[PDB]
């Protein structure tokens, strides 16, 4: 197709072996048949046409990158320059890790039809996936407010790691 | 932009010495073609607004609202030029000057990268609109209703002009950039208390917020057409943009002061809407119905999250759309009538077919069916809303259904019913009426199929 | 066909579009001012291309 | 103007029977207690003493009251009823053809010109119409709401247009 | 027996539903001819690696070819 | 009499002189141009060559690209078996908390 | 169906009376008035329109009801009120 | 991925083309009811293929195509579900409207606006095959708005009707209420579980959505019509019948009991909700069906008798038969469907008569008509084998095999007996008797449409209960050990209902006098429901509208509290300090005071 | 004519304020407005309490 099973998981069919013991003809056989021949095959015929034409006359694209810069870590306060390179960097890796969400709950709305009935323990491992992705994302974005940034970003941050520090002390005795 | 003011500034003296009965043509022309050269801002890229100069700037919020302002122009053109079409060529001349000049203050306002220099054109919109009202008003009434509005704006803005030379000579630049990279927490202390609703109060009069908000009903029914969009299509949204930049600072003070000013607004929206039950001017009708709608992102600005702020700008461009579509359904039936009252020309659909599918549709997008813009800005806010408190989805609700009431209530008073026996004069629509009400429409409806455009900067 | 006539009425026609050239132009007259980080943003740092003055304008 | 007693005894007489049918359903059961209503009526009918009669509907009326159908029979043509004004809806009043457009005017030309001799006969008798009016007004304005006449010869109705040209109440 | 039928003068409308369909047509079909003219000529492009030394200016990182083309001019 | 004004002259039925009136002007030739320039300076160039200029504008704030650097980043994670995003946001080893 | 018509009324019309064993049948002048020479009591006339109520599928309000006296009447309401012009 | 993706989606293309054909105006004006009927036959055939590999194959389909926005972490986008309750539905929903559409054809003869009536129920149509086949929450809001604000149009059709308005304000008001607990759900669904898919939403396994649920059984209330949000579907018989017959029979208000098929595997989890649905169908099936009996308009007759179907398989999804109560959707769309224009042909051919009393006298007067009705009549009551059968008794037995409500089992014990007398009332009054109707008969059903549209769904009605039960697979619990006792109580029921409703119907023919019953009126005026909802709070809240809110707190206190008390604050002192009297010596005295009070007594110096 | 005008401008010149029109400006204004103050902060501070603790768990909530 135009990706790879490793980024979408589709586990390979099953498909039975129709063996109607019946005499009487099975029509769904004969629509199927009469769709191929009617409206498949054309459609075929000219996206096979279309194909060949583009393949003429082939203009490529690329995909843009982002050089790794300087986040608001190391970012030195009121320094607007470095201030700018980091918020930009940050919001770039917001965009990424947002779709980074979307992919996993593509796969889990997969997980589901795809399993029919059984879709409450056949994939479960996506269940448990998302909950991983859900839970971390929601210690690095969520509750950022609609005026995001890096250095708001760093605040939750600082407090998860401050109040780790006092809970693990406090666990050490 | 240069490339969007300049031209807009042209239309003025092009206008006025343009040819006699040409003025109306060409004016039109321009506007259209104005309109469409602002579509090339409605590009924004990842995250950076869009800098052209150091006064000016655009980002996924202001460009929105840009190719708004220019795309009503045209429209307060054609609507206003049927009465506008019996005074002097001098008259007419100073109407179309003052038109091109208040959006001329309107898209340089929208872009002004300086918080003085947003707040310099923000309140200085207000002279092109009080003359509208006043001068070329159709009533009584307008000459308080004019000194209401400008009064109540006036009294809210000065406070902000007091703070915002404050943050200049305390925190240093005003610039909607360096403001944002050098926020710092505004922590709760009584001056900072003062601070804030300094800041706030401002823009919330141009809301209104409920309580704020009788200047409304008054400049919105007294003003002339072509001013009876832009009070409620435009400017409005224009105290929008105001909150929208300027809560950028006061964090974490909203969360603890927002609550007098969410209550006003949840509560006061399903009084507004009440109103609408039981009107008597059809302008009054959808003026107070503006109100509501205003009154949600009132709410939906200070929750402060990323939902909020989408539906925020979704209904925002929306609901002006809209209520400038029911102005000019209210206007095409006080001129044929002469009057306001709902009541009096009852039975429009039997002697005007298409003018009821214009209404239906008008009133359909007020009625915020899903997928109409509308729909996805208020659907937004009720999730945000409910996100920040359960109960909210009780009063939320309730105006959508209120507003189901009303929205429909001057459908089944105007069009749905027996025609007035009395009236005579009613004649078959102009092409202008329709070919209007085509433009407001259309887009709404072709906009709804990419809402990415309008969904505000944290698309 | 009269041209008077033409340029009588219709010369404020193009008064508009030489208005939109000219806010282009200013643009473009005004865009280089801010030259000053030009190809120095770390993230677009890049070799000069060779046969080329210069990257974006 | 004021309901005279053997008008409004009539009315309950009218309206009673309309309700018992609601009642009544099947039609011999119709013309039984029809009959039986319609003589206990007329065994009292010798009263001398007026008052003597509404005492008589001091509880005929409260009798119709509560033995009234609570969903009672009303044909569909008429208040209540299903197809009222149900054809309303197609009622476009005649002064509206006057907005046509000329090549819509000459589609009907015989109609339109008809239209025409009406309008001019409508203009000539209007004012004679007028005149009609104070010429036999009551003194102290206009007593009744009732309407006179055309007392001559060659004088249309006075106040005819809309009752004459009213639509059909079956326009489609 | 057939009469007349008073209705509301609709050609006005009519004239204004027409024109809509000649005048949001006009230029309707010769750009819906050439969004398909274009899809199926020059056709949509497809992801190629980074060339050695070809930096991708401006217009390149886009997948339509009239998308490309907006980027190319204007923006 | 108390004040010498003239009344409400009339509404005048823009239709009446010409029948096709379009409901712009009194002036017919002018008021036909008034279509002509409204529909093709209107509906024509800034409703449908307006749609198709912003519906198929260069893609607006990168997300197909976002969504592009979706894959490589959980292919990367996934195979060799890290977990494929972690909790904190900025890197924690360079952090120097209070005390 | 074709239209309810002057002469389908009236002929409908003494249908009706006639029908009613309280007027002889030979005196039955379309113009009869009912009091004059039929001399039906002052409630009959109420309880024969509500026969002639069902009959054309209408309602004869109280108001034009007492005054309807004549079988030319009778047909002439009927006619007016379903807009009949042969 | 066979032709049942790309073959099923497309059947909504076909029903969406008439709708764009109608403004090009290239139809012919006198020949667009046939192009729509013909174009729902081509959509209905073309539907009957889903059906074939749904029992071949077993294979369901969830179609997502293009992006719509990637707001966030959510993918909103359009996307369709093929799935049991679809697949099926479809081909039901495009037969009936099929049927009737040709039958609108002899009814709707002489409407002026015909091609406009049409065009509406084409979009109501796209409308409800999108609220069928929806993936995302957002999108089955679509339908559940869209033939909300369809059935508005549709009922106040004829426009001018002062009351039908009313009617249509009335749908849309209880409608909204019931939209209440709909975007409750969708901001729940999204706050707590971050989508509006129903794929996710289940994966989540939101085990105690007690909110959710409340608010997604407030959605059906408001749209099913059950008990406190019903009065509008009896009140929706002001429009014309066909309009009835196809949206409030078996086309839109079956969207409430289908949003909980659309979530059934999320409601068994919970306990408490779901047995206020079986609680909220007990009561919705008495009430409608006690207001049944006791109505004399047939219209009324007919829709009380649907919202007591209704009541009925919101019981059956109370104890865990979501899919029984789907086959209760099928089975119930096809006779109730033909009861409409059964009753549409007997009101045309009767000048427009809809009171039941006058009638009478047309089980030989109207043969097939007669026909059709007892046809119909029989399925509500459920005849074994026969489509009533296959779906109603099925669920009495299976209600009485279960933990219930107790006093939730009698009430449809009582309702589904209550089914049978009413059901007589219809034959009785209208058919056997002797005939009430004015004189002059127009009595005619000779028009092939009339005929071919009812003989169609009649047809469905003697058929299709068997073919679907042994068509789709066996996957419910089967309820086979029961006591013998209860096993036939729907026969007893009925049977019983059916002879002590003839005798009481027969005690009308006995010239005893009639004494009006007080409970008889609590049955006739719909349970005295209208008058207190339709009139107290409606009152109140415009009364609350007009004395309060509008006057009072604003034009009176929110005007003389900041705007006119400031203006009053500035005027009372500006009429002082614009008095000065201009004697010079009060001027120069003045400057004594304001020299003595700086200079020392403010103590200005220091 | 009248009727508008009796219902839009002849209200506030007709006003005269009492303690009839006082009270009910109070108990219909500032009263629910409170209401609802009250209602709401008791919520949010219900909830600020209870995930600050760590009752409720949101360990699918990620979008606000
Ligand atoms: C076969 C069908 C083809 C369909 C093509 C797709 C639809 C095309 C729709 C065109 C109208 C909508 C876009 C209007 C763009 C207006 C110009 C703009 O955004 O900025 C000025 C633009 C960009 O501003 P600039 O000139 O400062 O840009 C400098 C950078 N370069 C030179 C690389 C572009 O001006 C120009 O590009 C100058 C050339 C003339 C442009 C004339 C535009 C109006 C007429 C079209
Ligand atoms: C491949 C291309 C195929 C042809 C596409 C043609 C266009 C189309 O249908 O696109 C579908 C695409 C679908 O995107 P997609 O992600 O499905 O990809 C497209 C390709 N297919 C469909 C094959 C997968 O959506 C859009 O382009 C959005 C259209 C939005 C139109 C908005 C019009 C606004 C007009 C405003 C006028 C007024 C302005 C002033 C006022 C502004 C508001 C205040
Ligand atoms: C265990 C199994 C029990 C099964 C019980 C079945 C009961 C079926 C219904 C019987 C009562 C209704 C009935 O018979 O209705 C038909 C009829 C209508 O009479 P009416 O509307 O007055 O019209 C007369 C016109 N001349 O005659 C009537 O008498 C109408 C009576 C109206 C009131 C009926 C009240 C029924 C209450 C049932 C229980 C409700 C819950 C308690
Ligand atoms: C028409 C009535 C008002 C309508 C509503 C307006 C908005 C409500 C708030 C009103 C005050 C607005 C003025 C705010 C000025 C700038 C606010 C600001 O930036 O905060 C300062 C705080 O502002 C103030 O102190 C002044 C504002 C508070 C209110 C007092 C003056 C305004 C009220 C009276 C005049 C207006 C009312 C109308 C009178 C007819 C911070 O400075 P500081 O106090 O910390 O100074 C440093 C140090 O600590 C000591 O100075
Ligand atoms: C079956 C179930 C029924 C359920 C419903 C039952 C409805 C109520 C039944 C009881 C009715 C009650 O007995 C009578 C009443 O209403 S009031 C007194 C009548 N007494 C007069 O009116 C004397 C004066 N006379 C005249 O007014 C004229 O003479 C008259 C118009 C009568 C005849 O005109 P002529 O001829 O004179």
């Amino acid at each position: 197709d135009s990706w790879d099973k490793d980024v979408y998981p589709e586990p390979p069919r099953r498909t039975p072996a129709p063996a109607p013991q019946t005499s009487l003809p099975n029509p769904v056989t004969y629509l199927t048949k009469i769709f191929d021949l009617l409206v498949d095959r054309p459609v075929t015929l000219a996206r096979e046409f279309i194909e060949q034409q583009h393949a003429k006359n082939r203009y490529y694209y690329y995909h843009r990158e982002f050089r790794r810069v300087p986040d608001i870590t190391e970012c030195e306060e009121k320094d607007i320059l470095c201030m700018f390179e980091a918020e930009m960097q940050w919001r770039r890796d917001y965009k990424v890790d947002q779709e980074i969400v979307n992919i996993i709950q593509e796969r889990l709305k997969a997980c589901q039809q795809r399993e029919g009935e059984s879709y409450r323990q056949n994939c479960a491992k996506e269940l448990e996936q998302f909950t991983q992705v859900s839970k971390a994302f929601q210690d690095r974005y969520s509750d950022l407010g609609a005026h995001y940034s890096a250095r708001k970003c760093l605040a939750k941050q600082k407090q998860r790691m401050l109040a780790e520090r006092k809970a693990a002390k406090e666990a050490a005795a | 932009m240069l490339k969007i003011i300049i031209p807009t500034t042209m239309l003025l003296p092009m206008t006025w010495m343009s040819k006699h009965n040409m003025i109306w043509i060409n004016a039109t022309v321009h506007s259209l073609l104005i309109s469409l050269i602002s579509l090339s801002l409605l590009n924004q890229l990842g995250e950076n607004s869009l800098n052209f100069s150091l006064t000016f700037f655009s980002d996924s919020l202001s460009a929105p609202l840009l190719v708004l302002t220019t795309w009503l122009l045209p429209l307060m053109l054609m609507a206003s030029q049927s009465h506008l079409s019996k005074e002097t060529t001098t008259r007419k001349k100073l109407y179309i000057t003052m038109l091109i000049l208040l959006q001329l203050f309107l898209i340089m306002t929208f872009t002004a990268t300086e918080l003085i220099l947003f707040y310099i054109l923000f309140e200085a919109t207000l002279v092109p609109t009080l003359i509208i009202i006043t001068r070329w008003g159709n009533q009584t009434e307008r000459l308080n209703a004019g000194l209401y509005f400008l009064f109540y704006t006036l009294a809210g803005s000065l406070p902000l002009l007091v703070a915002l030379v404050y943050i200049q000579n305390t925190t240093g630049s005003l610039n909607f950039l360096i403001i944002h990279y050098w926020s710092h927490p505004l922590s709760n202390s009584w001056s900072n208390i003062f601070m804030w609703l300094a800041c706030i109060m401002a823009f919330m009069v141009k809301m209104p917020l409920y309580g704020l908000h009788l200047w409304l009903p008054k400049a919105h029914v007294e003003a002339p057409i072509a001013g009876s969009m832009v009070l409620a299509a435009v400017l409005l949204k224009l105290g929008g943009y105001g909150m929208m930049r300027i809560t950028t600072i006061l964090n974490p003070l909203t969360n603890y002061m927002a609550y007098p000013f969410l209550m006003l607004s949840m509560w006061g929206m399903i009084m507004t809407s009440s109103i609408c039950l039981r009107q008597t001017d059809l302008k009054s009708l959808i003026a107070y119905s503006s109100v509501s709608h205003m009154a949600l992102v009132i709410v939906a600005i200070m929750i402060q999250t990323p939902w909020s702020f989408m539906g925020a700008t979704a209904l925002m461009i929306a609901h002006g759309l809209t209520s400038s579509m029911l102005f000019c359904l209210a206007n095409t039936n006080y001129e044929r009538v002469h009057s306001r009252t709902m009541i009096l020309a009852r039975g429009l659909q039997t002697l005007l077919p298409l003018m009821a599918t214009w209404w239906l549709m008008a009133s359909l997008t007020n009625l915020a069916l899903p997928p109409s813009i509308n729909l996805i800005g208020e659907l937004f806010i009720i999730t945000a809303s409910f996100s920040w408190s359960n109960i909210t989805i009780i009063l939320m609700g309730m105006n959508m259904m209120i507003t189901a009431l009303y929205s429909l209530y001057m459908l089944i008073t105007t069009q749905r019913g027996k025609y007035t026996h009395h009236i005579n004069n009613i004649k078959a629509s102009f092409t202008r009426e329709n070919a209007l009400m085509a433009l407001h429409i259309l887009p709404l409806l072709l906009l709804t199929l990419n809402p990415k455009m309008i969904l505000g900067p944290l698309y | 066909m009269n041209v008077l006539q033409i340029v009588r009425d219709h010369w404020v026609h193009i008064l508009v579009p030489v208005g939109f050239v000219f806010g282009c132009y200013l643009d473009r007259r005004s865009d280089e001012k801010l030259t000053a980080f030009r190809n120095k943003s770390l993230l677009f740092k890049r070799e000069l291309r060779p046969n080329e003055e210069v990257t974006w304008k | 103007a004021y309901l005279t007693h053997q008008q409004k005894v009539l009315r309950l007489y009218k309206r009673a029977l309309r309700h018992l049918e609601s009642w009544c359903v099947h039609r011999d059961k119709y013309r039984y207690f029809a009959c039986l209503m319609r003589a206990r009526f007329d065994e009292h009918k010798n009263e001398k003493d007026m008052v003597k009669a509404t005492q008589l509907l001091r509880q005929a009326e409260e009798e119709f009251w509560y033995g009234q159908h609570p969903q009672p029979y009303i044909f569909p043509e008429s208040p209540g009823g299903t197809s009222y004004e149900r054809y309303e809806c197609y009622k476009v009043p005649e002064w509206c053809l006057d907005d046509w457009h000329p090549s819509e005017k000459a589609m009907y030309p015989d109609y339109f010109a008809k239209r025409e001799q009406w309008k001019r006969l409508r203009r000539e008798s209007w004012e004679r119409e007028v005149k009609q009016l104070q010429e036999e007004t009551p003194p102290g304005g206009p007593r009744t709401e009732a309407l006179p006449p055309a007392r001559k010869e060659g004088d249309l109705p006075p106040l005819w247009w809309h009752i004459v040209t009213r639509p059909r109440e079956r326009p489609m | 027996k057939r009469l007349f039928i008073i209705k509301p003068s609709g050609f006005y409308d009519r004239r204004f539903l027409k024109l809509m369909r000649f005048y949001i047509l006009l230029t309707g079909i010769p750009v819906a001819i050439g969004i398909t003219l274009v899809n199926v000529f020059i056709g949509e492009a497809e992801l190629a690696d980074i060339p050695e030394g070809y930096v991708p200016e401006h217009w390149e990182y886009f997948k339509h070819p009239i998308s490309r083309w907006i980027a190319r001019t204007f923006y | 009499i108390r004040l010498q004004e003239d009344p409400d002259p009339e509404d005048e039925n823009l239709y009446e002189k010409n029948p096709d009136s379009h409901g712009y002007d009194k002036d017919p030739i002018v008021d036909l141009w008034n279509m002509r320039v409204v529909f093709f300076f209107g509906f024509s160039i800034v409703l449908v060559l307006g749609s198709t200029f912003v519906a198929y504008l260069p893609d607006y704030r990168m997300q197909e690209w976002a969504r592009r650097e979706a894959e490589r980043l959980v292919k990367y994670r996934e195979a060799n078996g890290l977990p494929l995003m972690e909790s904190n946001c900025f890197d924690p080893n360079k952090i120097q908390l209070p005390e | 169906a074709p239209p309810l018509t002057l002469e389908a009324i009236k002929d409908r019309v003494l249908y009706v009376l006639k029908l009613y064993d309280k007027i002889d049948p030979e005196k039955l002048s379309v113009n009869s008035h009912f009091m004059k020479d039929l001399g039906l009591d002052s409630l009959d006339q109420v309880e024969i329109i509500m026969a002639m109520e069902d009959e054309f599928g209408f309602e004869i309000p109280d108001i034009d009801a007492e005054k309807l006296m004549c079988p030319q009447e009778i047909v002439d309401y009927i006619a007016d009120k379903k807009d009949v012009y042969e | 991925m066979n032709p049942f993706a790309s073959l099923t989606l497309t059947t909504l293309i076909i029903l969406t083309i008439p709708i764009m054909m109608s403004n090009s105006n290239i139809y012919k004006t006198n020949l667009y009811p046939n192009y729509v009927k013909t174009t729902v036959s081509y959509a209905f055939t073309l539907s009957l293929v889903p059906l074939l590999m749904f029992m071949h194959t077993g294979q369901e389909m969830i179609i997502s195509n293009w992006h719509w926005m990637t707001l966030q972490t959510v993918e909103l986008s359009l996307s369709f579900k093929m799935d049991y309750f679809s697949v099926m539905f479809i081909p039901v929903a495009l037969f009936v409207t099929w049927s009737i559409m040709e039958f609108s054809m002899w009814y709707m003869h002489s409407d002026p606006f015909i091609n406009r009536f049409f065009k509406y129920l084409v979009l109501f149509l796209i409308t409800m095959m999108i609220l069928v086949t929806a993936n995302n929450l957002f999108q089955l809001f679509i339908g559940w708005e869209g033939v909300g604000i369809m059935s508005f149009l549709l009922i106040g059709w004829w426009h001018g009707r002062t009351d039908a308005n009313t009617a249509a304000l009335q749908a849309i008001l209880y409608n909204r209420i019931g939209d209440i607990g709909f975007v409750l759900s969708m901001a729940w669904f999204l706050t707590h579980s971050n989508a509006w898919d129903l794929q996710q939403i289940f994966m989540l396994n939101n085990e105690c959505p007690n909110m959710p649920l409340i608010g997604l059984l407030l959605a059906a209330a408001g749209k099913s019509a059950q008990f406190g949000l019903h009065p509008w579907l009896p009140s929706a018989m002001e429009g014309p019948t066909p309009v009835s017959a196809l949206l409030h029979s078996s086309t839109m208000v079956v969207a409430g009991v289908f949003l909980l098929i659309r979530f059934y595997p999320l409601m068994e989890t919970n306990k408490l909700v779901q047995t206020m649905t079986l609680c909220l169908g007990a009561i919705t099936t008495l009430f409608t069906a006690l207001c049944a009996i006791t109505q004399n308009d047939i219209k009324k007759i007919v829709a009380f008798s649907t919202s007591s179907q209704l009541g009925l398989m919101m019981v059956t999804i109370g104890i865990n038969q979501p899919h029984l109560a789907f086959l209760h959707i099928c089975m119930h769309a096809f006779f109730k469907a033909m009861l409409f224009m059964c009753s549409g042909s007997i009101i045309h051919s009767l000048n427009d008569e809809q009171d039941i009393r006058k009638m009478g006298g047309l089980y030989k007067a109207m043969p097939f008509t007669t026909t059709a009705l007892i046809i119909g009549s029989l399925a509500l009551t459920g005849m074994p084998y026969l489509t009533g059968f296959y779906s109603k008794d099925l669920i009495i037995e299976a209600v009485n095999m279960s933990y219930t409500n107790a006093w939730a089992l009698l009430m449809t014990l009582i309702a589904t007996s209550l089914t049978a007398a009413y059901s007589t009332r219809i034959i009785f009054f209208a058919f056997l008797g002797k005939p009430r109707f004015p004189p002059l008969v127009l009595i005619n059903e000779n028009n092939p449409l009339l005929i071919n549209s009812i003989k169609r769904l009649l047809i469905g009605s003697i058929f299709a209960g068997f073919i679907i039960s042994n068509n789709i697979p066996p996957m419910t619990v089967p309820n086979t050990t029961m006591p013998l006792y209860m096993k036939m109580t729907a026969l007893i029921v009925t049977i019983m209902g059916f002879m002590l409703a003839l005798e009481l119907n027969n005690t009308t023919y006995y010239l005893k006098f009639k004494y009006p019953s007080q409970t008889y009126k609590f049955s006739n005026m719909l349970g005295y429901y209208p008058s207190i909802m339709h009139r107290l709070p409606t009152y109140h809240n415009l009364s609350m509208s007009q004395k309060s809110a509008s006057s009072l707190l604003d034009l009176i206190w929110l005007e003389t509290i900041l705007p006119k008390t400031t203006s009053f604050i500035q005027m009372k002192m500006s009429i002082m300090v614009s008095n000065q009297k201009g004697l010079i010596k009060l001027y120069f005295l003045s400057f004594l005071i304001t020299i003595m009070i700086s200079m020392t007594l403010f103590n200005y110096h220091e | 004519i009248r009727w508008t005008y009796a219902r839009s401008a002849n209200i506030y010149p007709n006003f005269r304020p009492t303690p009839k029109t006082s009270l009910l400006g109070a108990l219909f204004g500032i009263g629910p407005l409170f209401f609802w103050y009250y209602v709401f902060k008791t919520d949010r501070d219900k909830k600020e309490k209870l995930i600050q603790e760590g009752k409720l768990d949101q360990t699918f909530n990620i979008s606000y």
